[PDB]
RNA sequence: UUGGCACCUCGAUGUCGGCUCAUCGCAUCCUGGGGCUGUAGUCGGUCCCAAGGGUUGGGCUGUUCGCCCAUUAAAGCGGUACGCGAGCUGGGUUCAGAACGUCGUGAGACAGUUCGGUCCCUAUCCGUCGUGGGCGUAGGAAAUUUGAGAGGAGCUGUCCUUAGUACGAGAGGACCGGGAUGGACAUACCUCUGGUGUACCAGUUGUCGUGCCAACGGCAUAGCUGGGUAGCUAUGUGUGGACGGGAUAAGUGCUGAAAGCAUCUAAGCAUGAAGCCCCCCUCAAGAUGAGAUUUCCCAACUUCGGUUAUAAGAUCCCUCAAAGAUGAUGAGGUUAAUAGGUUCGAGGUGGAAGCAUGGUGACAUGUGGAGCUGACGAAUACUAAUCGAUCGAAGACUUAAU
């Protein structure tokens, strides 16, 4: 259950080491988001160089959390910890590898390159 | 279950103390809201004397507190041999039951409606 | 018992075909993943947590580690999803439910086997 | 179209035929018979009642309603049946579909209907603003007094009162509540049980008028 | 917070009028026949 | 709004912001219907009908306001003692302390700043939210009820399709309808995910005690720590606002004359909105108009009912919970499973005690998923609902049919 001011972990080669939310699109009043949501958030570490640099406003979707889902057989996936991986408004990404597992709930929301580019979906 | 207008640690005290007390009277005095709930305990305790195996005689040892009967001819036995020598016996055929309740009139500095809560 | 009525309705749906195990043994439970156009299979591979009420309600947990990040997958025991568990291992535990090891990576969470 | 009445016993799971999983909720529906056939130029309206249950008969001196009392035994042998204990009717069904004294039968319902399930709450007693109405409660710090109370209750000297609906601390439960569109998962004819997909109101053990949907 | 006019003695007596003490449960006892509460112990004799 | 007047209130009408709770208007911010346009459709602008619903989260200031950062379909304007302090705060302002700048010879002063500065009240009445008793409904009762009325909902996004189609040099680009998913919000429920679970299980520290080792009890926030049943719960599970009628608003017409033409109008007759009415959910015969259906009860003294006691039915009393502040509601009272206990089981905990083996010891292993197990399921009268008491009909006239 990821809302403003909620500080997720980047996975991606971005350049973006973490990073903090600041609304969950989606909707007039939403207040939470899970695998598969979208957020707006501004950078707090960068690595030296990347392409994103530090204070910068980005659109980013969460790829695992702590809370996780319920899929429709009464099968749960959770997670040790939030993240988040930063998209290019077309729902690609702006680094070149992705860090780390995956939620096969993004294969549905066409984040295929998420889910291509990804150590193992879940 | 009831909580007996008391703590936890009071009321666990109060619950042990008066099944002792039972036990040594065979009869006792009291409201009603605490011989309904003395009556369980009290029931489970004489279950814990009908087996007597030592098992049963170490874990009954728990709530019984340790007091001392004068019996006739200046005997004495304390209140785990009461219960697994005298009152295991009685009740070795009976299977359940155990304790009968007498309600009686309210008292007179409260409206507290005494009983009479016996072994049967 | 539960309610005889819910236990009678609900036993065709029990799986038999299924071991019998306890927390702390690591396991390899197979899935049909119905990904793409394919029904294949996804030999998902952890350490068991915990289990809960019997019936239908079942449900038991198994941990493991991806790429440094912990997954934890809860599964209704009797779901038709799986397709076989194999105990790969067993475990000496003295618990019921596991959660400690939530904090703990690498020899740290370490298990004897039988 | 149907109606059964019938008495919650709880919630389980069933696994679908993809694998999802189902919440379900056991009814039990058992010896529904008609009493009578209301009709129009009889009664105003057309309609059936239907007794559920069973109750056990007439006894001199019954100190409960365990046993039947002298007029509820006449009505129900006017239909041969035995007293029962729950008795409603229903108006969606058609009236000449059935017959003073027929079992209503757990199997008049397929899989895969559309149902309502009319019940009544649990009760919660008397209860606050804040679980009784959702309200927001005030700050828990920063030196407030107003933790749980309602907030103002009208205004000021216009509307020198409390307008009628004024949502205030009370009673919550024991209200006759519907949910809609349900569906049943599985009719058991043996055990007498509809299974109907979601949770029904009401405590355990309660009673749940079962009928086809009106939309 | 305080009473804006005297209550009259007709709204007093009016509030109090389901204000009153019930006759006891009162049985005759079998052994005696003195009266008894009902589901108690008769005081006078002893007895059920 | 800034004012003017000084009419109620100085034997006191708490004044600003914020919080909680709203309620009403419409000169409408979004959504619905239209006329238009210097409208090709998307675009926008303008005006009209529309108040059913909806009408964000933050940074900065005590701030209202305003600016800014992200969203949204929109982030509307006002009334309500600039709504609401016997509901809350008290940051600003307006007591006493202090300090700076300025004015004053001075005491002191400034609507100039600055740091600090006691928010009382057990609700009588009306009002409002729930919950009982009495009486009336021309007999006394048990159950099922129609609905005069009343209340609740009423929001809307994106994607796909038609279709890259119409319309477009192009760039761009649907209308309709027809599918699919959301946001917010309301409800019901605990099966699942979790929360809590102070008479469940387990480990452990200090100390006192049952002489003693071993076992256990008291105290230390339940001493602490890991779990956790029932119940109660959301952040969890379903469901809902779906159709569809009838009358309309601005508007669009049809036939049609006054005014042989015309013309939406005067006769009449069409169509047309999240708006009105119904439809959907709930309460509802104290609806004193007191309604309807089925059933049950039905004598015998009067000296004339202003009549006992009894039916049918309840209650007293007592065991209880699916109900509960109390009373009510509901499950039960021996011709009895209502609760307790007993027996079995579910779920929880996790390998009891005593033995035997091995170790110098701290310990380990087998017995034995053992032992324990509050509410959860079933059976069993073993214990308690033993005895008894109280209340409760005999049915009015009048008229018309019979
Ligand atoms: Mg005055």
């Amino acid at each position: 259950m990821i809302q403003q001011e909620t500080r997720l972990k980047v996975a991606d080669n971005s350049g973006a080491r973490e990073v903090l939310t600041i609304k969950v699109l989606g909707g007039s009043g939403r207040k939470t988001a899970n695998i598969g949501d979208v957020i707006v958030c501004t950078v707090k570490n960068a690595t030296p160089g990347g392409v994103v640099k530090k204070g910068d406003v980005v659109k980013a979707v969460i790829v695992r959390t702590k809370s996780g889902v319920r899929r429709n057989d009464g099968s749960y996936i959770k997670f040790d910890e939030n993240a988040c991986v930063i998209i290019r408004d077309d729902k690609g990404p702006r680094g070149t590898r992705i860090f780390g597992p995956v939620a096969r709930e993004l294969r549905e929301g066409n984040f295929m390159k998420i889910v291509s580019l990804a150590p193992e979906v879940l | 279950y009831r909580k007996l207008g008391r703590t936890s640690d009071q009321r666990k005290a109060m619950l042990r103390d008066l099944a002792t007390s039972l036990i040594i009277s065979e009869r006792i005095e009291t409201t009603e809201a605490r011989a309904k709930e003395v009556r369980s305990v009290v029931e489970k305790l004489i279950t814990l004397g009908k087996k007597g195996d030592l098992a049963s005689r170490r874990n009954a040892a728990k709530t019984l507190r340790n007091v001392e009967i004068l019996n006739e001819d200046e005997t004495t036995q304390t209140a785990l041999q009461k219960l697994f020598g005298e009152i295991a016996e009685r009740y070795t055929e009976r299977q359940g039951g155990y304790t009968r309740i007498l309600k009686q009139g309210p008292r007179r500095g409260d409206g507290a409606e005494s009983v009479i809560i016996e072994l049967v | 018992t539960n309610h005889k009525l819910i236990e009678a309705v609900t036993k065709s749906q029990l799986r038999t075909d299924l071991p019998s195990f306890r927390p702390g043994d690591t396991l390899r439970v197979h899935v049909r993943i119905i990904e793409g156009t394919r029904e294949r299979i996804q030999v998902f591979e952890g350490v068991v947590i915990k289990r809960r009420g019997g019936g239908v309600s079942e449900t038991f947990t198994v941990r493991k580690i991806s790429s440094g990040v912990g997954v934890e997958r809860t599964f209704p025991l009797h779901t038709p999803k799986i397709e076989k568990i194999e105990v790969k291992r067993r475990g000496k535990v003295r618990r019921a439910k596991l959660y400690y090891l939530r904090s703990l990576r690498g020899k740290a969470a370490r298990i004897q086997e039988i | 179209t149907k109606g059964i009445l019938g008495r919650k016993i709880g919630m389980t799971q069933v696994f679908g035929e993809n694998g999802e999983l189902i919440p379900v909720t056991v009814v039990e529906a058992k010896e529904n018979v008609v009493l009578q056939k209301k009709t129009v130029e009889v009664d105003g309206y057309n309609a059936i009642q239907v007794g559920f249950e069973d109750k056990k008969a007439y006894k001199k001196d019954a100190k409960s309603n365990k046993y039947a009392n002298k007029p509820a035994e006449g009505h129900a042998k006017k239909a041969d049946a035995a007293p029962k204990r729950f008795i409603r009717e229903f108006r969606n069904v058609d009236v000449d579909a059935y017959e003073v004294g027929q079992e209503v039968s757990v199997d008049t319902f397929v899989a895969g209907d559309v149902i309502d399930v009319t019940g009544v709450s649990k009760g919660k007693g008397f209860q606050g603003a804040i679980k009784r109405h959702g309200q927001s409660r005030g700050p828990m710090s920063h030196g407030s007094h107003f933790h749980r109370a309602p907030g103002s209750v009208g205004m000021a000297s216009d509307a020198s009162r409390v307008f009628k609906g004024q949502k205030m601390p009370g009673r919550m439960g024991g209200n006759t509540v519907t949910v809609q569109n349900l569906e049943v998962v599985q009719v058991d004819t043996e055990n007498k049980v509809i299974l109907v997909k979601g949770n029904v109101p009401g405590p355990k053990k309660g009673l749940v008028e079962i009928r086809t949907s009106i939309k | 917070a305080v009473p804006k006019r005297r209550t009259s003695k007709t709204r007093k007596n009016k509030r109090r009028t389901h204000f009153k003490i019930s006759v006891p449960g009162m049985t005759e006892c079998p052994n005696c026949g003195e009266y008894k509460l009902s589901h108690r112990v008769c005081k006078n004799c002893g007895s059920y």
